[PDB]
């Protein structure tokens, strides 16, 4: 089931013998032990799934012309109300922090109490109403798509952060500088990304 | 024959000894039931100045 | 002569030749390009 | 500049220290005659002193409020502000020399121990062998990583322990 | 084994075996272990092959410069001539140089570790051409002229390559004490040999004897 | 009132007995060694704790050890 090799000709790693998304990657032998791998495989899918939603968010704000992902929480210091598609949601800052904690604590706690190692990664029933998981072939194939797309969101959400710190420009504006003058507008010409430029 | 061969090198395993995890020539071995028959000789001296000592069968093992 | 060369190969004598070399080299390295502190 | 230190060229105390150290010799030079050897000795010391001060200023050194040159050790600030020859470059010069002494003595020890009576070879050295190794150690870093990557540098639990 | 760098009595220990450009020159004995001798061999090639293609830019062009056909600059100041140009490519060149070489060189690094190890579906469809005959001498890169049985044209590759490695060391040293280009240094040794040398004018030795 | 214990590694050299001045060590037969001898310490009341004996022992580590302890007139070597 090996999707490929990150380094063709590299030595096979037996700890990743048959899993979804295997590329024989691990060079630091993290995951040598069998029990820790089940935890990492759980952490990867959840660090994935949170990134994919958060990534489409930052694009959704800028694509639809609403504003920046960075300036979204700035209403608190100014005092104005937040908005969702300019609807003026009324809740206050202390109300968000209270509902978020109690809601996610109920959710995360129920997740940890599963004690079914396969369902801790890939639940069923209510979390998939339409029933794509019934077909084992497409299920096995769609798992590679969940993981390949997810690793793009994670590495790239980091890019939204790193791009912002060196240059305060937003996402789509920072891209336009590459397309307008690629060789001049790069991370090397930031003056902060590389010491000594 | 009871023990290692004459002239054979062996490694010591007494924790007390100055020669521990070190190699020495087997000078002789006694086959009369003595507790510490194996006589061994090393090049390096100990703190007193003695370069030989009688070791046991279990206390010695093959070289390296 | 074989024993004389062996005496010269002792520790006290070889060290004497080493000392004249290292000290002679350093003193000569201070006499020319006088009193160095920063290396260019 | 950095750390609130002035360059030695622009400092006043640095030039004050030069005018002082020369005044001592000029007073000492008055006693003797012009063409005598004590006069030539002091004039040379005067020539060296004038050369010591201008060379340290030319080298972009940093002098403090006391007027004496200060050294900088971080390679980042040294390279950024052009002060690398002070400390950062002296470190590589010494390590090459220190490693050379180690790689040489380590080889003489190993090779003499492969023969009979190695104790005599320490008190009565094999000078032809010692000179051979001493002129073969110019590329000591290559041999070290060669010996590390190979695994014949370190011994493996064939050493004496105490408990 | 080809002739000896000393004609007389300098017995080599491990170079009697076959290898290219073997003249028995290893005083420091850095090629004792065969595994790393295999590594230093490839280093002599990448330094040899790279140095030669570099020396032409200094040599083939400066000959045309001294004759007067072109007005190009000298290698000691060619770098400061590019970036002040209006249409210039400011220093994203150091990093792109590393991002591009990092892709190729690690493909060469993993070949010496696992020879002929380029998987079937790793590259798009050219996985077969990338396989090499030997380490340092691949197949599909040269289009003609590598089907002879007496393959040691390689000796030309080394004797020409070792020579160029001396050139750039001489270019860099000549251009640090003479202050002029390499060819300008040649026109002087021909016009006044005894006066323009490394001893008297080129300050490589402290010679101050005015009498 | 010192303590003198001899261990299994004795080989019957008798060098411990010849050394200690105060006659606190004697030889006894035994079946463990080639020499068929072993030391003993019957009268440690006369032990001055000089520790010369341990020096005489020529084994890798000492088969005779003098563990110092409570003192006395005989042990302190007091003529008075
Ligand atoms: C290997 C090729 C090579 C060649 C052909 C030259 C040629 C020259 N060098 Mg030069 N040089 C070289 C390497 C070379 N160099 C290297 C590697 C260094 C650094 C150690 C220097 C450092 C140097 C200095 C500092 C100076 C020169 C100068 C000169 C010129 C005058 C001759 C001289 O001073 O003696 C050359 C002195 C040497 C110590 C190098 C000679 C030793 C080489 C390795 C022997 C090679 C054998 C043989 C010549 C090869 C034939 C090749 C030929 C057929 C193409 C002359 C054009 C002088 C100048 O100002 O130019 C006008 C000068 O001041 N060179
Ligand atoms: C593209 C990413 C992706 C993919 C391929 C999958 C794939 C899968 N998930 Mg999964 N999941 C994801 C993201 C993804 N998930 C995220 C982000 C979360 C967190 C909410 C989850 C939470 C989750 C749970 C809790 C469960 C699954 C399950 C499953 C499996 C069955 C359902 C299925 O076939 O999904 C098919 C997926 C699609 C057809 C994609 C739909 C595309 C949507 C509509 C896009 C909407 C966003 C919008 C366009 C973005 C706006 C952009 C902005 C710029 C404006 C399957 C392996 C179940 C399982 O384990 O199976 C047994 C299960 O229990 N997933
Ligand atoms: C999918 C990942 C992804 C993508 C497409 C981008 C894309 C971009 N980044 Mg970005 N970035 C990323 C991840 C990413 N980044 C991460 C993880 C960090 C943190 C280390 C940054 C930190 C960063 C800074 C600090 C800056 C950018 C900038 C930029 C823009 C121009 C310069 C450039 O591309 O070089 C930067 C990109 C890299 C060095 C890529 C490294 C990671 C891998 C190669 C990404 C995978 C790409 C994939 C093969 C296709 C461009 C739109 C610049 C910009 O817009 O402002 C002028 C800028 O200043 N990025
Ligand atoms: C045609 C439009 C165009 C042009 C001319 C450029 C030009 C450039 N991009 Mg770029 N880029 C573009 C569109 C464009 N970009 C778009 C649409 C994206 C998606 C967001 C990116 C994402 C991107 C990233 C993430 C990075 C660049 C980088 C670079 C620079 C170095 C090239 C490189 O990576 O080395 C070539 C190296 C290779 C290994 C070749 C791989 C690609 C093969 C040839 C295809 C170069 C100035 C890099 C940069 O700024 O670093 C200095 C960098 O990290 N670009
Ligand atoms: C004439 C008076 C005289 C003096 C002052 C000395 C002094 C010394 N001898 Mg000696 N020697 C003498 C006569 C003398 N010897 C005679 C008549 C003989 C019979 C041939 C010998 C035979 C002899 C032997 C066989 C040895 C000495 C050694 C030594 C050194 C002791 C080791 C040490 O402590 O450093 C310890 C050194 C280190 C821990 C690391 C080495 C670094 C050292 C210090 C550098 C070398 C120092 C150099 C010799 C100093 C110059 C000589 C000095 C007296 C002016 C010591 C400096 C021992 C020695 O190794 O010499 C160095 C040693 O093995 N000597
Ligand atoms: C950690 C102790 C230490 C260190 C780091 C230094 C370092 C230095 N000393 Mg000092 N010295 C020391 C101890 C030390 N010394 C002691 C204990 C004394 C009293 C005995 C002296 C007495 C002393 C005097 C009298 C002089 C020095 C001088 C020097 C400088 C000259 C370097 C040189 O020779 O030029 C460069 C040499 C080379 C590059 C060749 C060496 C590398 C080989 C050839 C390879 C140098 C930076 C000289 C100086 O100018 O003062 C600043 C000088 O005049 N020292
Ligand atoms: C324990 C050793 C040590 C210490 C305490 C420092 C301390 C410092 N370095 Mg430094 N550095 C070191 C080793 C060290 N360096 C080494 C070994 C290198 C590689 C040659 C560097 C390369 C380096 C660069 C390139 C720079 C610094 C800078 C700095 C300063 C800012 C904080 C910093 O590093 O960024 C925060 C680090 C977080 C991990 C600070 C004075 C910066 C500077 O110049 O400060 C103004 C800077 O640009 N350092
Ligand atoms: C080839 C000889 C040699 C070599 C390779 C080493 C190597 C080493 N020693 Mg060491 N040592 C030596 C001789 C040597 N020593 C001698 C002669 C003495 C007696 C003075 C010591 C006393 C000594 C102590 C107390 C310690 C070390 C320690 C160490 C380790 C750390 C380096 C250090 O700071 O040491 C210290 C360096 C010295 C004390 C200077 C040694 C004197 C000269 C400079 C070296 C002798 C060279 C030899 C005489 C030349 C023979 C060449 C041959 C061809 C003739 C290191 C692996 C340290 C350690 O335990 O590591 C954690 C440590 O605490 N050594
Ligand atoms: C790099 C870069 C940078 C620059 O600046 C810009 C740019 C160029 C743009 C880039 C970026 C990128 C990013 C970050 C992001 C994007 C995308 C992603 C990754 C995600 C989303 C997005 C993703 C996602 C997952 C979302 C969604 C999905 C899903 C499945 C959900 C839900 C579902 C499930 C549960 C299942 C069922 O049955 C059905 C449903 C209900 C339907
Ligand atoms: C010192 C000095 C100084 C003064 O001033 C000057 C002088 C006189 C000059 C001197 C020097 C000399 C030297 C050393 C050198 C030179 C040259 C060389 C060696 C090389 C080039 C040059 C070299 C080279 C190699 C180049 C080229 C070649 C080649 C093959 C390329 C390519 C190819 C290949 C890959 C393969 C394929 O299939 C084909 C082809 C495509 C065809
Ligand atoms: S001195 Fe030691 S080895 Fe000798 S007889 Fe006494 S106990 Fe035995
Ligand atoms: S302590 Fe002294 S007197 Fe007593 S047995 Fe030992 S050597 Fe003899």
């Amino acid at each position: 089931q090996r999707a490929g090799n990150f380094a063709p000709g590299s030595e096979p790693k037996e700890y990743l013998n048959d899993l979804p998304g295997n590329f024989n990657f691990d060079p630091l032998e993290l995951g040598k032990e069998k029990g820790t791998l089940q935890r990492y495989r759980e952490a990867e899918l959840i660090h994935c799934r949170w990134a994919m939603l958060g990534a489409a968010g930052c694009l959704a704000v800028e694509v639809l012309g609403l504003g920046n992902w960075y300036d979204a929480p700035l209403w608190a210091v100014t005092g104005d109300k937040p908005t969702w598609f300019g609807i003026e949601v009324p809740f206050d800052i202390a109300t968000i922090l209270g509902v978020e904690v109690v809601a996610m604590a109920v959710a995360e706690g129920l997740r940890n109490d599963n004690q079914d190692m396969e369902k801790r990664l890939y639940p069923g029933g209510a979390f998939d109403p339409l029933g794509f998981s019934k077909d084992p072939k497409s299920f096995e194939d769609k798992k590679l798509k969940e993981l390949k797309n997810g690793r793009l969101a994670m590495v790239a959400c980091l890019g939204f952060a790193g791009q912002h710190a060196a240059t305060g420009k937003p996402i789509l504006a920072a891209l336009g500088d590459h397309l307008s003058s690629p060789f001049f507008n790069n991370f090397a010409t930031n003056g902060v990304s590389v010491p000594g430029v | 024959e009871i023990g290692p061969k004459r002239g054979s090198l062996v490694k010591v395993l007494r924790p007390e000894s100055y020669w521990y995890n070190q190699v020495g020539k087997v000078v002789s071995v006694d086959q009369s039931g003595i507790r510490y028959p194996v006589v061994v000789r090393f090049e390096n001296q100990n703190y007193a100045g003695v370069s030989t000592n009688n070791y046991a069968l279990d206390e010695i093992e093959e070289v390296k | 002569m074989k024993d004389f060369t062996t005496y010269l190969s002792t520790a006290p004598v070889v060290g004497l030749g080493w000392a004249i070399f290292t000290s002679g080299l350093l003193i000569e390295i201070n006499r020319f390009f006088p009193d160095p502190l920063v290396f260019s | 500049d950095i750390a609130g230190l002035t360059p030695c060229s622009e400092s006043k105390a640095y030039n004050k220290l030069e005018r002082k150290e020369l005044k001592v010799l000029d007073k000492r030079l008055k006693q003797y005659e012009p063409g005598s050897a004590p006069y030539l000795a002091l004039q040379a010391t005067k020539e060296r002193t004038e050369n010591r001060f201008k060379t340290y200023a030319k080298q972009g050194l940093l002098c403090g409020n006391d007027g004496l040159p200060h050294l900088i050790s971080d390679p980042g600030l040294a390279l950024r502000f052009n002060h690398a020859g002070e400390v950062f470059i002296p470190t590589f010069g010494f390590l090459y020399v220190a490693g050379y002494i180690g790689h040489v003595g380590r080889q003489y020890i190993i090779l003499s121990k492969e023969d009979a009576k190695p104790t005599d070879k320490e008190i009565i050295l094999d000078v032809p062998l010692a000179l051979k190794l001493a002129f073969q150690g110019w590329a000591w870093p290559l041999a070290s990583i060669q010996e590390l990557r190979n695994g014949s540098l370190l011994e493996k639990d064939e050493n004496i322990t105490v408990s | 084994d080809r002739p000896l760098w000393y004609p007389g009595a300098t017995p080599p220990a491990h170079l009697d075996g076959s290898m290219l450009g073997d003249y028995g020159f290893d005083p420091l004995r850095l090629g004792t272990n065969p595994d790393r001798m295999k590594w230093f061999r490839e280093a002599e090639l990448t330094n040899g092959r790279w140095a030669m293609a570099a020396v032409v830019g200094i040599l083939f062009t400066d000959v045309f410069t001294s004759i007067g056909l072109v007005g190009l600059p000298k290698w000691w100041e060619a770098g400061a001539q590019t970036y002040p140009i209006d249409n210039q490519t400011l220093r994203t060149l150091a990093i792109i140089e590393f991002l591009l070489f990092g892709w190729v060189e690690t493909k060469r690094l993993y070949d010496l570790r696992n020879p002929g190890s380029q998987g079937d579906g790793s590259f798009l469809g050219i996985t077969d051409g990338l396989k090499g005959t030997e380490n340092g001498y691949p197949g599909g890169i040269f289009d003609p002229l590598g089907y002879s049985k007496t393959s040691p044209e390689k000796l030309d590759e080394l004797q020409n390559g070792r020579l160029a490695m001396l050139a750039f060391l001489g270019f860099a040293s000549t251009a640090a004490v003479n202050g002029q280009g390499p060819i300008e240094s040649l026109q002087t040794h021909l016009a006044d040999p005894f006066h323009v040398t490394f001893a008297t004018n080129g300050v490589s030795i402290p010679h101050f004897t005015e009498f | 009132a010192h303590v003198v214990k001899i261990y299994d590694t004795c080989i019957g050299c008798t060098q411990c007995v010849r050394a200690c001045p105060l006659d606190v060590l004697e030889m006894v037969p035994w079946d463990g060694c080639k020499a068929a001898q072993m030391a003993s310490s019957p009268r440690t009341e006369d032990c001055v704790g000089c520790k010369r004996c341990e020096t005489a022992c020529p084994t890798d580590f000492l088969s005779v050890r003098v563990y110092l302890g409570n003192e006395s007139t005989r042990s302190l070597g007091l003529a008075y």
